[PDB]
């Protein structure tokens, strides 16, 4: 005859494989789905839908290329002339910010150390 | 954030024994002190790492028979526990609280606090402290309310969570349990921030009618009361949606500086097969939160008004169903709430749902409640012991024991008119 | 002070493991989809050899 | 140029912070380690004012985060957009308040708000001209109640000129979390009522039956609600970032907005949110996002309108849209339900229009009405404080860290004041 | 009231709604799947060139170990060979630094585990009387740097080790430039191979013989120090745990690791003794063996 | 062409001098093996401030280490940087000092000195045109202070018309390692006083206080501290060894900070100093460094200017920068913080610009401020030594040995004036 705790309290059911096993950490993940797939709209199968231009880009400077009419560019209820709608003006005449601030990240990034100023 | 625990008594040592075990094998401990094979933090606030590998546990047994603490240093953890933090005296305090309160805790609390010090000093972020004892004894009850009355004169601001197993009425292991039960109430009250009862009537019965085993022993009982320990501190242990920490039950439940006494219940209580049997909903076990069929305590919420209720959850829930089955809580009218406060629920939630202990009785749930409720069927338990207290305090049965040890009728006759004034105050404040 | 440091350190642990964790939950959608169309193809066998 | 600096108080606005903070770099195109990666340069020139530049590419946030438990600071440098954050910024105390408006407002604050109160300093003067703060937190918890209003209180007497918007969640009795969610509450909002030039009341209560409702989900998490406040917090700020056909600015709308100094307190909503299952159906277009916009349905408060009128409200549409079908559209919601309104103020509608629509959307609008019907909202809150304090419930931990039951007192004089005076206009 | 819930096969509910909203996310990997953006299939082809079956080469057929072959390098006392992952280099403005550690669990030989010798010309500034070597072979207390083989992209070419090389370099400790986990000289693989920091120097480790072997053909099996020849500081395995993406590995950094033993050097030096003219021997984490190659090819010149 | 001597006293001083050394060396890319090996021709032009060309570009550094316990010594030859001192430099007597001011200062120095002496004379007189001494040492030790302060002594009899700096640590009540620390410490006051040019008080105390708030740093050892002070001694000596666009060598500091001839107990600090997890979300302008620069927590001595007033301050900095920037800068913060600066001088605040910055930098700073908060250290040294002095106690060990009583008056006397002529210039 055995001691009651020493009845209850064993090895075999520890220690092996199921301090693993009871490790999980189930509570690190618990994944949520993603914040944006909430609120878009359109079709899943091509990527978001970025407007990145405004009307001022648009018609007075002309952005893009076929000059129609002022109201084609703004957002109809009709297909008739919601396929033309442009999204994107793409050229230089964007991006001339960011090829001046990529040569300053440039610029700052490749640097010599001993170069006096006066020289 | 560390929380450290003591263990008084011939129960605290055993609850603490099984509570322990289910620590290891939440945080993968082996029981010689490592891990097989990182940094990870979240064992931290129960088991300190030391040296190479080895962690060792922030506790404190002690009991007065050195039987029950050296059968621990023989058991199956002697390389976990150290060798210091076991702490035996050399004979019992035998069912007296004033031998426990005077006669020998006046030569081993002095260590117990130079001990439990060097602990705290070790620690960092040291939330409170938990204790674990039963009244019904004398080491437990004496000593226990010695150490806490030292300890809250020593810290005082730390709170102090005390899980207290009080005597049922009428399953009784002993016979002076109603003057020692009286005597520890009597300091538990004004030392004790949170004191959450623990009966055996009502475990037993639920051993009986959940887990449906029918011969248990008080292994069963210690290992669930294990859970629920684990279940509540779980939000300190990991990341979960709203986690509540050691002082919100002392914010959230305790309305007024004397009504500190919880139910507490546990749910679900399922074993294997019926594991397989139910689908495991949230509503279904918020219900079987309430019922009296499922408090740790046996006494009837129904003759009494809640005042405040906190829930833990733990596993894969989200909010949106717990708010709605506490709405279909507060709309039905089975159960009823202090018309004073007008909001008496507190949720908090942590994702890891319990673990299972092999060998155990209870089956890998998804998701568990444990609810930690004020009411004042409380205030009708301590009614209940006090009419057996004074039927046996008329005859002065058994008063030659205390008065030899050295104590007098004045300790008796201001704890009679305490549990009295309680008495009072509980049927007061149900209004 | 010093704690903050030590925390520093456990953070880019956690950072690694975060990142191994999500790289493994993909392969674990993508062989969800794997082993229902084999299911498909499964029982599309067994119904024409009967 | 016109800066937003950006305080993020508790569990509830580091949460949210960062959900707001994912969103933002989305919309200027930087990656989640840090550089710019997008395409247009309409995204760059309005950088300065939630960023700044490092070196090399390298974007920080202008946020200051605070908070008293490392719980939520481990889980915001963990996830994606976690990096990002300047680790001077996490300033971050150790303790813990929990449900405690005075330990969060007299006991942690006095040695934590002075420590980011050098950042928030630092953080304002390494900018040049501040359009204001924007601070999102709760009123039901400790750590960003009253850690977050003390904050507000020191802001205020020190930078009287900026403005001030304040996200706060605040506590439903259906959707009730904590116990002393009315003791919170309560001096939260009577310390708002003299120190936020104006608040947008949040609640969860509202945000569910959104999310049953129209966006039809089964779980609805904290991460979905806190992605829509995330879009409602970038569509307010959208006409500092982005040029368009009429720009309004936060004073711009303060103005059209308030009118007497204690009248305040905001519902907003945002559109479109549809469900999936029905994305398609919708055209875009603004009768059909107008209709969304005004029904009782889509507020983010727990307060009908129609149980009240609105004083003022306004629209903020992002897209490339005709302003004729805008105004054609708000005078006939206005006269239409013309009882909704107030009749001593012609014209209760401001517009605006900016041409950036949101990442993934065509075109969206973002609505923000002072109505009457809050006062719903506060006398549900102020009835169950009437209740707590004539007990003197709960009161001891409150009364033994330096408040004392005045304070109650006045909190209750400003509220029942406070709904006396919109019962008022009503 | 509440009811069961039940699998989005059945249709139940909102069964329409929860099988659409799963609709969409999976449309969305599907896309990224055919862009090939997906953070799985990202580092999948970092994976096959960084660990790649891969042959060490030798020179010619003599065992002493050659400039211009592929070599490995491994700590006697640990195996646990050295090398550093081109990606995950560190993130600054003007820094192309990379970080380069030891791996215990890969020790065969990969792409990114091999070094190549290259010889190092001293210029013209430099005022280093350098001892004339005239063959191939690589002698004691001669200036060498270590390339590695590349493993983000391009070919090896015999001195070149890619169009964009990266050797081992060591800065003293800095502010700025400190071992990320402990307090020593970082070790990393820069793309400035022609700064003299790259510069590394093999000693014998005993101190008494390394004066008597100054110039002598290294062996391959033999225990040599490396030891920086700017800083004059061996290198050593930190063992502090790091967690690249690859494995756990162990910190590298330049320590002098010696062992406090005294030595009465002011006592010796003025009483002009022998035993005076020596630096206290280094301890066991210092010894590297260089493993060689055993077939024979040479590198493809630049 | 104008040379710089350099002289380490004590453990202190070997440690310090050290580090010092391998920085320096590093600088002008000179190995430990002694040979040049450097890419750009810039550093070959101004190194023989510090160097001597022996044979085959063999250059040994003009340094003499100086103690009497060869525990220091052994640690200096032990690792690298050991074999560039010359062993003719390595001066070191047998006996032992120990903490003990009369020791090093009567019995030892009487037969260390005349081989100090002869080392140091010879190698000044081996260059030109000397600029001045350099001086490190220590002013809790015993062979640190009581040879240094005899060494100044002798030199300053010998070569009145050249420099002389002295880094000196002096201790602190909250870091104090040794008990006889005010024993030294005023008695070697009390000689600097009357013999150096100008001193540089540094101290542990605040060295601590900046690894644990602004370094962020794990384990501290004295390497790192012994960094930072190197840092300050180089950032001292640019200008000579570096063409800039505004030279301040050391005469031309000493002349622009020391308006009356006792008061030269400068305060130091340096910049800029943050985390390597905090090194990337920053950027480098002048503001920059001038917030961190005159920050109160930043000064590398332990008295708060702010209870005192800045009676003349010297910033340097290194790198390619905007004079303007630099000089606005300057007058931002003398007019803003107009109550922390003295009034009978205007423009306090010398400034001067080198092109080439510390390795591994792109732009740094180093601060030099001439307070009237120093007097606050004074008496915090000196009430302890005049606590001790009441009771005579550890007085024998010195009494015993040659020195009186009335050295221990005169030496707080002298003490006290100082406090209250600079209380009075305040
Ligand atoms: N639930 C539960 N109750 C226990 C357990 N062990 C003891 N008890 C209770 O403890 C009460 C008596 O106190 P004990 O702990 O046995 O003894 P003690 O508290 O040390 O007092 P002394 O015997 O005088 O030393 C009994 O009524 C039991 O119900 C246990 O393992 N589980
Ligand atoms: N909308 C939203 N609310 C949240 C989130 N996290 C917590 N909350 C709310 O915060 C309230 C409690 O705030 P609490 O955590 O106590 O604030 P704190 O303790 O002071 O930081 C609860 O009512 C929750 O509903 C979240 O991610 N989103
Ligand atoms: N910063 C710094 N302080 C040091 C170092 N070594 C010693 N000290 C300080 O110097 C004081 C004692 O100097 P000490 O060793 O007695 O000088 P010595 O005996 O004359 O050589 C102590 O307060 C130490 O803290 C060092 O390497 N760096
Ligand atoms: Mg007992």
């Amino acid at each position: 005859p055995t001691t009651t705790q020493k009845r209850s309290y064993t090895a075999e059911g520890k220690t092996g494989e199921y301090l693993v096993e009871a490790s999980t950490r189930h509570d690190l993940n618990q994944p949520g789905v993603k914040g944006e797939l909430l609120t878009r709209h359109g079709r899943f199968d091509e990527p978001p839908v970025q407007c990145l231009g405004t009307t001022y880009q648009l018609t007075y400077g002309r952005a893009d290329g076929t000059d129609r009419r002022v109201q084609s560019y703004l957002w109809h209820g009709r297909k008739q002339v919601d396929y033309f709608v442009p999204h994107s003006t793409g050229g230089p005449s964007t991006l001339s910010l960011t090829a001046r601030k990529q040569q300053e990240w440039g610029t700052q990034g490749a640097t010599d150390a001993y170069l006096t100023t006066k020289m | 954030r560390e929380v450290i625990s003591i263990h008084i008594g011939q129960a605290g040592i055993q609850v603490g024994n099984a509570c322990w075990e289910l620590y290891c094998l939440e945080h993968g401990i082996q029981p010689d002190g490592q891990m097989p094979s990182g940094g990870d933090d979240a064992f931290n606030t129960f088991f300190s790492e030391t040296g190479a590998g080895k962690h060792v546990p922030r506790c404190i047994f002690l009991d007065l028979e050195p039987t029950v603490v050296d059968e621990v240093r023989t058991g199956t953890y002697r390389q976990l526990f150290h060798p210091e933090q076991l702490i035996s005296g050399k004979e019992d305090a035998a069912n007296n609280f004033a031998r426990g309160h005077y006669t020998i805790g006046k030569e081993i609390v002095d260590l117990a606090l130079d001990r439990i010090r060097k602990l705290a000093d070790n620690c960092t972020g040291l939330q409170g402290f938990l204790v674990f004892n039963a009244v019904g004894g004398g080491t437990g009850s004496g000593l226990g309310s010695l150490l806490l009355e030292r300890l809250s004169v020593d810290y005082g601001k730390k709170s102090k969570l005390g899980f207290t197993v009080y005597p049922s009425p009428q399953v009784s292991t002993a016979v002076v349990e109603p003057y020692n039960s009286v005597l520890s109430t009597h300091s538990l009250l004004e030392h004790t921030d949170v004191a959450v009862m623990l009966d055996n009537e009502a475990i037993y019965d639920i051993c009986r009618r959940s887990l449906d085993i029918e011969r248990p022993t008080y292994t069963n009982l210690n290992r669930l009361i294990a859970q629920v320990i684990s279940s509540l501190t779980a939000s300190l242990r990991f990341d979960g949606a709203l986690n509540v920490d050691i002082t919100e039950f002392q914010t959230n439940l305790v309305p007024y500086p004397r009504i500190h006494f919880m139910l507490s219940s546990y749910a679900p209580i399922i074993s294997a097969e019926k594991a397989y049997h139910e689908q495991l909903s949230v509503a279904e076990i918020t219900n079987a939160a309430f019922e009296p069929a499922s408090m740790m305590v046996k006494c009837d919420p129904r003759h009494g008004k809640y005042m405040a209720c906190c829930l833990m959850y733990r596993g894969d829930v989200v909010p949106k169903d717990v708010n709605a089955s506490v709405a279909t809580i507060k709309t039905k009218r089975t159960i009823q709430f202090v018309d004073w406060c007008p909001t008496g629920f507190k949720c908090g939630i942590n994702y890891q749902p319990p673990t299972v202990v092999p060998g155990g009785d209870l089956a890998k749930v998804q998701r568990a409640v444990c609810m930690i409720s004020n009411s004042t069927a409380i205030g009708e338990i301590f009614s209940r012991l006090d009419h057996k207290f004074d039927l046996m305090y008329a005859k002065r049965a058994f008063v030659h024991w205390y008065v030899g040890e050295g104590m007098e009728e004045g300790e008796f006759s201001e704890a009679r008119e305490d549990l009295a004034a309680l008495e009072k105050d509980f049927e007061e404040v149900g209004a | 002070y010093d704690t903050v440091a030590a925390n520093a350190v456990k953070d880019d642990f956690k950072r690694k493991g975060r990142e191994f964790k999500e790289r493994a939950s993909e392969a674990q959608m993508l062989e969800s989809l794997y082993q229902s169309e084999r299911q498909k193809t499964l029982n599309a066998i067994r119904a024409e050899e009967e | 140029m016109r800066e937003i600096v950006h305080i993020q108080g508790g569990q509830c606005g580091n949460q949210i912070g960062a959900k707001f903070w994912e969103v933002v770099s989305d919309e200027h195109g930087i990656d989640p380690t840090g550089t710019y990666h997008g395409d247009s340069d309409l995204q760059l020139e309005r950088i300065n004012v939630y960023f700044n530049e490092a070196t090399g590419g390298r974007y920080v946030p202008r946020a200051i985060l605070m908070d008293l438990e490392p719980g939520t600071m481990d889980s915001v440098r963990s996830g994606p957009y976690g990096q990002i954050f300047r680790p001077d910024n996490f300033v971050f105390g150790q303790t813990g308040a929990g449900n405690n408006w005075a330990k969060g407002h007299y006991t942690e604050g006095a040695e934590l708000i002075d420590s980011v109160l050098d950042v928030v300093r630092k953080e304002a003067e390494s900018c040049d001209c501040l359009q204001g703060f924007q601070v999102c937190h709760s009123l039901g918890g400790g750590t960003g109640s009253g850690m977050g209003t003390l904050l507000i209180s020191k802001i205020r007497e020190e930078y009287p000129d900026r403005m001030m918007l304040t996200f706060s969640v605040v506590p439903s009795p259906k959707v009730s979390d904590t116990v002393v969610e009315p003791y919170n509450a309560t001096l939260s909002v009577h310390q708002l009522v003299e120190n936020a030039d104006e608040c947008m009341v949040l609640d969860n209560e509202a945000l569910y039956d959104i999310c049953f409702r129209t966006l039809k989900l089964t779980t609805p998490t904290f991460g979905d609600l806190n992605h829509l406040i995330s879009a409602v917090m970038s569509g307010i700020t959208c006409c500092l970032r982005f040029p368009g056909q009429l720009n309004a600015d936060l004073r711009k709308l303060a103005v059209n907005l308030i009118p007497f100094p204690r009248l305040h307190f905001f519902m907003v909503g945002f559109t479109p949110l549809t469900s999936r299952g029905s994305q398609q159906y919708r055209a875009l277009t603004v009768p059909e996002l107008t209709q969304q916009m005004w029904d009782a349905k889509n507020m983010m408060c727990a307060a009908d309108p129609r149980h009240g009128r609105y004083l003022t409200a306004s629209a903020l549409f992002r897209g490339r849209m005709s302003t004729k079908e805008v105004d054609e559209q708000m005078l006939n919601v206005q006269n239409k339900n013309s009882s909704y309104f107030v009749e001593w103020i012609p014209n209760n509608v401001k517009s605006s229009v900016c041409d950036i629509p949101p990442k993934g959307l065509k075109m969206s609008a973002t609505f923000i009405g002072n109505s009457t019907a809050i006062q719903e909202m506060f006398k549900r809150v102020s009835e169950q404080f009437t209740a707590m304090f004539r007990r003197k419930a709960f009161l001891h931990w409150y009364t033994g860290e330096g408040m004392d039951e005045m304070e109650f007192t006045e909190a209750e004089s400003n509220m029942n004041d406070l709904v006396s005076e919109y019962q008022q206009y009503q | 009231r509440d009811t069961t819930k039940y699998n989005a096969s059945c249709l139940i509910g909102n069964w329409a709604e929860d099988r659409e909203l799963q609709r969409a996310i999976l449309k969305d990997m599907l896309s990224k799947k055919g862009t090939g953006t997906l953070k799985l299939d990202a580092f999948r082809t970092r994976m096959a060139a960084a660990l790649s079956d891969l042959e060490l080469t030798k020179v010619a057929d003599d065992p002493y170990i050659h400039f211009g072959d592929v070599v490995q390098l491994v700590h006697v006392d640990t195996g646990c060979v050295l090398a550093g992952d081109p990606a995950d280099a560190d993130t600054r403005t003007g820094e192309s630094t990379c970080a380069a550690t030891a791996a215990p669990d890969v020790r065969a030989p990969c792409p990114r585990n091999s070094l190549i010798l290259l010889p190092y010309v001293p210029p013209k500034t430099a005022t280093a009387l350098e001892p004339p070597y005239d063959d191939a072979i690589v002698h004691y207390g001669q200036k060498v740097r270590l390339a590695l083989h590349p493993g983000a992209a391009g070919d090896p070419v015999d001195s070149g080790g890619g169009p964009r090389p990266v050797c081992l370099f060591s800065k003293p400790v800095s502010t700025t430039h400190a071992a990320r986990y402990s307090r020593q000289q970082l070790v990393g693989f820069t793309a400035r191979t022609d700064s003299f920091d790259c510069v590394w120097t093999v000693v014998t480790p005993d101190p008494a013989q390394r004066a008597a072997a100054e110039g002598v053909e290294v062996a391959a099996g033999a225990p040599v120090l490396l030891v920086h020849c700017a800083t004059q500081k061996p290198l050593c395995l930190e063992a502090a745990r790091y967690p690249n993406d690859y494995g756990v590995e162990l910190e590298v950094s330049a320590r002098s690791a010696l062992g406090p033993g005294l030595k009465l050097a002011m006592e010796q030096m003025a009483m002009g003794v022998q035993k005076g003219f020596l630096p206290k021997g280094e301890q066991t984490d210092n010894y590297w063996t260089f493993v060689a190659g055993s077939k024979v090819e040479a590198l493809p010149p630049p």
